[PDB]
């Protein structure tokens, strides 16, 4: 019987050694199974093989707990969607541009590049290991590993259009937003006022306005009694805040901002291109980069940076 | 001087002795006398399934030998 | 009865090393400590497996970063 060694692993961190048969495929001894990468599942092991590191879907609970304990998962279908999108992710390109790590465009990837050109720029520490390891190797040019998991987590396909709006809220839920609690207050002119305060996830994000300094001002929202409320920020402690609204025209001007994105485009079928306030604004669409004096485009998302506030709303 | 940390994983291999009716609790309150792990820091797995913490060993259908993988919930 | 659970625990160990030793003294230096051969001793560094013929500064490993260690299991 014709053997060689081989090592099956769940996370590219413990690697366990096995030995296999030359006649049988390689999904029949370990259920499927990928090479960084190619779907192996239903081809038979080669004589070149021997020393390389595949990756395989958890069977035994020695790596249900492997692979949870580093992409933070119950999923079955995990390590399928991780590995069936990072054989299309290790094809892209991520020209470094104004020192920041963007995606060159293929396969409708026009989100990813804002949403990975955006985490550069705000403060994010990620709760996963998977997250952990492969956004050290995104900020150094190389996030092939990086935008798989991003494909996973947000459970979209290659090649599926997507929100940033959206894709953000997920990568949010896997990051370290225990420290972050924003009070709000709502007056309606009849009812008095409500006090909410939430902490987490909502705590940077919101809808309703791009403007930060109108948030303090307040926002107009309808009451309990048939009547107009006013909602306004009191108290915020968070590294950054994300603004967002459906787009419009909008105007960013110099140091307002950190960075923004923008959706010029129809409905269901877009493009989304990345505005940052460097030393003067900066529109990143994934490969090419064209700095302008002032901004005013199809804005949807706005992110400003903060450390703690407390309104001056007597 | 310097101060580099390592994060590990652990690996052993321990032998509980139990009569095939007790409940994950307290198979779970075992590992605690035998390792210190608390219960409420336990997770439990058995062939893909996440051990309830009220079922007892036989609504899991759990033999003499079968060997269950415990881990511990993120904190 | 006799039943036996496997444990796979996290801990996050301290190593106190100069910027400039070696991957195969900093692998030995688990090796006192916790007892794994380096042979058995994978260890990663910002998504890079550290070589076995680098110093802690060809990866920029300056003092308070947090490296992970894996293993190489056999069976
Ligand atoms: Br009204
Ligand atoms: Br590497
Ligand atoms: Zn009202």
């Amino acid at each position: 019987v014709r053997t060689i060694k081989v090592f099956t692993t769940v996370d590219n961190i413990n690697l366990h050694t096995q030995v296999v048969d030359m006649s049988m495929t390689y999904g029949q001894q370990f259920g499927p199974t990928y090479l960084d990468g190619a779907d192996v599942t239903k081809i038979k092991p080669h004589n070149s093989h021997e020393g390389k590191t595949f990756y395989v879907l958890p069977n035994d609970d020695t790596l249900r707990v492997e692979a949870f304990e580093y992409y933070h998962t119950t999923d079955p279908s995990f390590l399928g969607r991780y590995m069936s999108a990072l054989n299309h992710t290790k094809k892209w390109k991520y020209p470094q541009v104004n020192g920041l790590t963007s995606i060159k465009w293929a396969d409708n990837n026009c989100y990813l590049a804002t949403a990975l050109l955006t985490l550069q720029q705000i403060e994010l520490k990620f709760n996963p290991p998977a997250l952990q390891d492969a956004y050290y190797r995104a900020r150094a040019g190389e996030a092939a590993n990086f935008c798989a998991l991003i494909l996973a987590y947000c459970n979209k396909t290659v090649g599926e259009l997507g929100d940033v709006r959206e894709t953000m809220s997920y990568l949010f839920q896997h990051a370290n937003l225990d420290s972050c609690k924003r009070v709000l207050n709502v007056v309606c002119k009849t009812c008095g006022q409500q006090q909410t305060t939430l902490k987490g996830v909502e705590a940077v994000m919101y809808m309703g306005t791009l403007s930060y300094e109108q948030f303090k001002k307040g926002v107009q929202i309808p009451c309990t009694c048939g009547k107009q409320a006013t909602k306004y920020l009191v108290q915020q402690e968070s590294p950054f805040v994300m603004m967002s609204a459906p787009p419009a025209q909008y105007e960013l001007k110099h140091g307002t901002f950190t960075c923004a994105s923008e959706y010029t485009g129809n409905y269901q079928c877009g493009h989304y291109k990345h505005i940052t306030s460097k030393e003067t604004l900066y529109c990143i669409d994934g490969a090419l980069l064209t700095k302008s004096s002032e901004y005013k485009g199809p804005i949807t998302d706005v992110f400003y940076k903060e450390n703690s506030y407390t309104t001056t709303i007597k | 001087k310097m101060q580099i940390s390592v994060k590990t994983l652990m690996r052993k291999r321990i032998t509980l002795e139990v009569e095939p009716s007790d409940t994950i609790e307290n198979v779970k309150a075992k590992i605690q006398d035998k390792e210190g792990i608390p219960p409420d820091q336990q997770r439990l797995i058995f062939s893909g399934m996440l051990l309830e913490d009220g079922r007892t060993l036989s609504d899991y259908n759990i033999q003499k030998g079968s060997t269950l993988t415990l881990g511990l919930i993120l904190r």
